[PDB]
């Protein structure tokens, strides 16, 4: 589906110029969990962000499924970022006066499913997530990780072709993130779902098939896992981190 | 430095608010004028019933208590806003003397800069208030004024006094600042609250139907009940506010379960929490928007139907009581080439039994049912019908007497004559008139017997009731012509005036009527403006305390084509609710006081509800133009 | 620097009269990142009118580098605390219609100070704080970090030692909280000031080492991190506070 080729990106104020992304080179098929992680200083947030239509492009080629996107106009930007591209966000995000199921069916109201179809969904949705007996407590006197549970369901509702995770795991303990993690690979066994997560811990790198090791702008190859033991490959990438 | 933060401080003030210096413009202006107008010696020349000169100055008291209140209020959510800027002063440190004189030379000039303004544009709309009084009225011509110095002394000294109280009250605020001061499920009670909401404003306008032609029928009773209907409908109204609207909500919201929209949430989450709050002010701009446009339609009524009612008053378009006038005018019309139709007819006054036609209670009597006076004229003189023996017919309309005294179908009607009873029957109701009011007591319709039973009424002729003139010269005219030369020469036939005309019944009423169509009018302008600037200076609060909600909305896919429409969908409601309910309570108190000012209705309610809210609408749009920059800023 | 020993504030409108602060003993050395924590109704905006001198003490003594607070009058009193005290909120208080320059300068130009100082000093701190790039803008056309920091500069201006600070993290997503977290963590290493903290979330309580927690007193014990690798502590921080 994705298909990056050559995508830059130049931070320019009118008075100085400092590229970030030099040369990028991403093949992603249907129905894989890759990461991207590397340093604190590299362009890995940008790239993030520019794979998306968060944010605009500056020398390069990218594809989703066919259809272009460099050149494509904003209305029709806003449209399929609307249609499709579900987002899990660092944060919370959630509405105070709504209920979760307010929260997570709303964005289903732009494309009408009628009472009937998008309620027998909900049910669907939030039953792989175990949030079924949260159906109408208010979003603040729930738990923490059940907050960001409620967001990936939103996230999973309206069946997109990539999600794009921004460091899930950045405010949950040990406990939470881990089910959270292994919803998400339930998730993703289930239904094909193509998931990118940008994370700094490698437990939550664990859980994934590839892992790209960004730096300043390059690539230093990404490994495969494939046919690996779960805690092999932990110490691999504990390994390939203190190279680094 | 102090100078450029006082301009800066000037600059943004005057971009915020305009509609409150556009208000302090207008009012100005108004009162001027107002005082102009009642202190010349050029408003003599109309009068009806009220001397004119009095009146306007009872409406130049109500105008500066409705001006003052509004400024008084008004200037206390702008002092409100400030909250979190006296105390970073306060930090840097400053005595409260110098915070308050830094506040106070922004408002000497923003108020000094529009008073001389408002005072300059007097002029332009002293002459425009008179051409437009003069107009409602009928009067000749001209109108020249001066400068009626009065005026200016009287103005500069209210609108001086009444910056004392808002410097007053700055004052007291500032010194009552704190130090600093800078660091849910559904009840039960708000069930019986809610329910109490609506049945006693139900049960208002159920007892308000049947005010009239009731079953209570007394001057020392009529006024509790009035109380009763005047306290309920406010009791209601103010209960409709704080704990029935979220009742409605919450039984809209608990119809959909989950699937919603953003055309919904805003609506939901701010009308139960932001309603509920302001549930004083909202009853008070309701119920003195339904009292303004009551008055003014009631007034307008009679105002229409005054030229129908003169008309029915006198059968003919001239009346007279003596022959002596009757001759004398006559003779003057004689050489006045202007042909008279003249007739005459006698009328014997005698009074009969009418309890068993009564449809309703011996209450609604007006009279005794059995000892009712009434009037009895021929056959031979009517050219319309042609009744015969043991046959009464009766004439005229008069809805007010429709509703009030009912009349069954045929029966038995007994005359009460010296010493004999002849019964005659109910034949049917006519609809013109044959009587002047004089002769018919307040507005008993007359009857009509035959020929015959008529000769011998006349000989009988009871001496005990009858009136000091028995009959009825009326000199009628012909077609269409200068009648205005006629009516100056019967004004001048009679130095007494002890004699009715058509068109002076009729200028009489429009004058005394359209008085009060103009005073109310400007009185309720001035309000509705008033109230405009008020909901609009409350709806800013919104836009400022929703800001962490459209951050949060546009971070998921929305834009801000998709909130506008929200946006406008919720001003609707929240601009509308209280006009809804004001219609409706202007509606059914208008509905119970017609069928009493004059004939004809549904002419001046929609003329005026139209125009209400054609000139409410404005507020509203203005609301929504304001909300497009914060949504436009959210990101 | 300052020392508290049995600190209490009295009240007593009309009959009921509560005691919120029964005594606590605070002991903070001279330049370090002390963060206390506590939850809902445990009066902490009391305690910080108490230690910050805007609200009248009524019981216990108080010293600030040394010297009690009752031992000057009221306009003393406020000399001191301009002289000697900062402050930071939850809002974002400024003077919209003042640059930013000005907003930063304003509580420096009362006391008869030459402009080439003051300049100098801005200079200094905008270089420091990384905001220099924002001298001559406005306020309705910045992001709510650049805000806070302006702010956080202001606080700076006439250096203080026991600066007080509310919630900065209370409006802010996750990136302009981190990026103003560590910047007023570097500038903890620079001269010595106490930087006290009343943050409850712990993700804003992981940039420091003088944790404290607050039950009724001091009823929970404290943490000092040292040698911790600021994701252990805050998992530490995260688990005793969830032991609540
Ligand atoms: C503003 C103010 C001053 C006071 C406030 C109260 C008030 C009265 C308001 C006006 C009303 C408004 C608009 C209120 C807004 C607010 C709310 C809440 C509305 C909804 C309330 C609600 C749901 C119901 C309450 C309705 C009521 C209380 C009245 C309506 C009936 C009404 C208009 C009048 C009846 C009361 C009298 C004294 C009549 C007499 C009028 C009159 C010329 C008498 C003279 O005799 P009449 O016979 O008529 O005339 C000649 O008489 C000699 C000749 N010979 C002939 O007989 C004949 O030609």
């Amino acid at each position: 589906i994705l298909e990056a080729n050559k995508i830059r990106k130049s931070y320019g104020n009118k008075l100085n110029k400092q590229e970030v992304l030099k040369g990028i080179d991403i093949h992603i098929e249907k129905g894989e969990f890759v990461s991207i992680m590397g340093a604190s200083g590299s362009g890995k947030t940008t790239l993030l962000n520019v794979l998306s239509s968060i944010d605009q492009v500056s020398h390069g080629t990218i594809h989703i499924n066919g259809n272009d996107m460099t050149a494509m106009k904003e209305k029709q930007l806003a449209e399929f970022r609307k249609q499709h591209l579900g987002f899990i966000f660092q944060d919370y995000n959630l509405l105070d006066t709504l209920t979760v199921k307010e929260n997570i069916l709303l964005p289903l109201s732009i494309t009408k499913l009628s009472k009937k179809e998008a309620n027998r969904k909900f049910e669907e949705v939030a039953k792989e997530l175990g949030i079924y007996e949260l159906r109408d407590k208010y979003p603040n006197e729930i738990s923490g990780g059940q907050k960001q549970r409620t967001s990936a369901g939103r996230a999973f509702i309206h069946d997109p072709s990539i999600i794009f995770a921004d460091e899930p795991t950045g405010a949950l303990d040990s406990k939470s993130a881990s089910d959270l993690l292994n919803k998400l690979s339930q998730l993703n066994q289930k239904r094909n779902a193509t998931i990118i997560m940008v994370t700094h811990d490698p437990v939550a790198a664990s859980y994934c098939g590839r892992v790209i090791f960004i730096k300043d702008g390059q690539m230093y190859t990404q490994l495969n896992k494939g046919g690996q033991d779960r805690q092999t490959f932990f110490q691999d990438i504990m390994k390939t981190q203190g190279v680094l | 430095n102090i100078n450029q933060l006082i301009l800066r401080n000037l600059k943004k003030n005057l971009r915020n608010y305009y509609l409150y210096v556009f208000a302090l413009i207008f009012s100005v202006a108004l009162y001027f004028a107002f005082v102009t107008l009642q202190y010349d010696p050029a408003i003599n020349e109309v009068k009806a019933s009220i001397k004119g000169a009095a009146a306007i100055k009872t409406a130049s008291i109500l105008l500066v208590a409705v001006v003052a209140i509004f400024i008084l209020y008004a200037n206390t959510i702008f002092i409100k806003r400030r909250s979190k800027e006296i105390g970073l002063f306060q930090l840097i440190g400053m005595t409260k003397h110098k915070i308050f004189r830094i506040l106070s030379a922004e408002n000497v000039m923003l108020y000094f800069g529009s008073l001389a303004i408002g005072v300059a544009a007097g002029f332009s709309i002293s002459k425009l208030v008179l051409m437009i009084l003069f107009k409602i009225v009928d009067v000749k011509a001209d109108a020249k004024l001066h400068f009626s110095e009065q005026a200016l002394v009287q103005t500069v000294i209210v609108f001086c006094g009444i910056y004392l109280l808002i410097m007053i009250m700055n004052y007291t605020f500032i010194k009552k600042q704190s130090i600093l001061s800078l660091f849910k499920k559904i009840s039960f009670f708000q069930m019986l609250i809610g329910a109490l909401g609506i049945v006693l404003i139900l049960t208002g306008y159920y007892v308000s139907s049947e005010l009239f032609g009731g079953k209570f029928k007394t001057i020392n009773e009529l006024f509790v009940a009035m109380s009763f209907i005047l306290g309920s409908v406010i009791i209601g109204t103010f209960l409709f506010y704080k704990g029935s609207v979220t009742f409605i909500s919450n039984i809209i919201r608990k119809s959909k379960g989950g699937y919603l929209n953003i055309s919904e949430v805003l609506s939901l989450s701010s009308i139960m929490f932001r309603m509920k709050s302001n549930a004083l002010l909202l009853t008070i701009i309701t119920t003195v928007s339904a009292l303004a446009i009551g008055l003014l339609s009631l007034a307008y009524i009679s105002y229409y139907s005054s030229e129908k009612t003169a008309e029915q008053n006198v059968a003919a378009d001239f009346s007279f009581m003596n022959e002596k006038d009757a001759k004398l005018f006559e003779n003057k019309l004689r050489e006045s080439n202007i042909s008279f139709v003249k007739k005459a007819t006698p009328v014997l006054q005698a009074n009969v039994d009418i309890a068993n036609i009564m449809d309703g209670t011996p209450k609604e009597m007006q009279g005794d049912p059995g000892n009712m006076q009434l009037a009895v004229v021929s056959d031979k003189d009517v050219k319309g019908v042609d009744v015969a023996a043991g046959e009464a017919v009766f004439s005229g309309y008069t809805d007010l007497l429709q509703k009030i005294m009912v009349f069954k179908d045929s029966g038995v009607i007994k005359v009460k004559s010296k010493h004999e009873t002849q019964p005659l029957k109910y034949k049917g109701l006519r609809e013109e008139f044959l009587v002047s009011y004089t002769f018919t007591s307040g507005g008993m319709p007359a009857v009509i017997v035959d020929d015959s039973l008529f000769k011998q009424l006349d000989k009988d002729k009871d001496p005990r009731i009858q009136l000091a003139q028995s009959t009825f010269i009326g000199v009628n005219v012909k077609h269409d012509d200068q009648m205005e030369k006629a009516n100056e020469l019967f004004q001048q036939v009679n130095k007494k005036n002890e004699h009715l005309s058509r068109l002076d019944t009729s200028a009489a009423q429009k004058s005394l009527f359209g008085m009060v169509m103009f005073i109310v009018g400007f009185l309720g302008l001035t309000f509705l403006i008033t109230s405009g600037c008020i909901l609009y200076f409350k709806q800013m609060g919104e836009s400022e305390d929703e800001k962490p909600s459209y951050t949060i909305l546009r971070k998921l896919g929305f834009t801000q084509g998709d909130l506008i429409k929200g946006i406008r969908i919720k001003q609707m409601y929240n601009f509308g609710i209280p006009l809804v309910v004001g219609l409706f309570h202007s509606y059914f108190a208008v509905q119970s006081g017609w069928f009493l000012f004059g004939s004809e209705v549904w002419a001046p309610m929609i003329m005026v509800m139209v125009l209400y809210t054609a000139l409410y609408s404005i507020f509203g749009f203005l609301s929504v133009l304001y909300y497009k920059k914060v949504i436009k800023s959210s990101l």
